[PDB]
């Protein structure tokens, strides 16, 4: 059952975080609510002294105030934040960043950014290489409507395939096509239409010489 | 949708 979802970060190991379309107004509401309360209540500059693992606000660089956990305190100047509705992070300084209310916990609405994989396909090991993948797939997926699989599970977050939401063409199958990933072959039944193909793909993708196949 |  593939789920509408909102693409918001792509990280540099190949993973990325998604909305559910299905709570966006939701969110929406509550980010309308919480700068309401926020411009009516203003943040002082350095009033607000971080700790690590806690919730807060942050002033984000569009200037907008969005929800945010606090991962390290390097120093009053360098908090290390992550934004949990999109999943992006950012180092701050405490004059960016203000106490959540309650009213807008994470007990009122989760966090809306969920960490997933592509299946089927390999980061690539050398550096240069991901980033031509990853960069491929920010162009490709970045603030887009993908249809989204949970494949299987992993040592981390769930490996998932995506499908463009107008043209319901695979995402992950699109890199493998362009020569930016291998194939991670799974033998599982359930599977097979997916990665014989997938390997077919690889194929187009050798004999084309793309990316990482440019010289043999 | 951005942001920016």
């Amino acid at each position: 059952s593939y789920k509408p979802v909102f693409v918001t970060e792509i990280t540099d190991d190949l993973h990325f975080y998604v909305q559910d379309v299905e709570t966006g107004t939701q969110l929406e509401k509550l980010m309308e609510n919480m700068r309401n309360d926020i411009a009516s209540h203003p943040p002082v500059e350095g009033s607000y002294a971080p700790r690590r693992g806690e919730f807060c606000i942050a002033k984000f660089v569009d200037g907008e105030w969005y929800r945010a956990r606090v991962e390290k305190v390097e120093s009053p100047a360098k908090i290390h934040v992550f934004y949990i509705d999109y999943g992006n992070r950012e180092v701050l300084p405490s004059t960016r960043l203000g106490t959540l209310s309650p009213a807008f916990s994470t007990r009122v609405l989760p966090a809306q950014a969920t960490e997933y994989a592509f299946a089927f396909i390999q980061v690539p090991q050398d550096d240069d290489a991901r980033t031509d993948a990853v960069d491929s797939v920010v162009r490709d997926i970045q603030n887009t409507q993908c249809l989204l699989n949970v494949e299987h599970l992993s040592a981390g977050c769930p490996h998932v395939t995506l499908q463009f939401a107008d043209s319901k063409g695979d995402v992950g199958l699109g890199l493998v096509k362009e020569g930016l990933v291998m194939v991670e072959v799974r033998k599982e039944k359930q599977f097979q239409k997916v990665i014989t193909e997938y390997l077919n793909a690889q194929e187009s993708a050798k004999s084309a010489r793309l990316n990482l196949w440019r010289y043999g | 949708r951005g942001r920016h």
